[PDB]
């Protein structure tokens, strides 16, 4: 069902979709989603579980 | 209809968390003082 109301498809509009939630307004670019993706779980100096 | 549909499932909920504020209001809105003050009337 999550998957039924899933707008999206890739990871591409996915993506956008994220950066619109995050940085919301501002038009997205594949390169500025992409980014603001990986440094929210995925970049050391953004993200710590000790 | 959007923001219409959280004042109203407010009052028939008689309260309101932040997330679900958050959920209602418009996306277009980037900084944070139409929000608030969209909190305090809400209020």
């Amino acid at each position: 069902e999550t998957l039924r109301v899933d707008p999206t498809n890739d990871r591409l509009s996915a993506l956008v979709e994220i950066y619109r939630m995050m940085r919301p307004g501002e038009p997205p670019t594949r390169e500025a989603a992409e980014s603001l993706f990986e440094n929210l779980f995925f970049s050391e100096d953004r993200y710590d579980l000790s | 209809s959007q923001l219409k549909l959280l004042v109203t499932r407010g009052k028939e909920q008689g309260y309101l968390t932040y997330a679900e504020v958050n959920d209602h209001l418009p996306e277009d809105i980037v900084d944070s003082d139409q929000i608030e003050d969209i909190i305090q009337m809400i209020n």
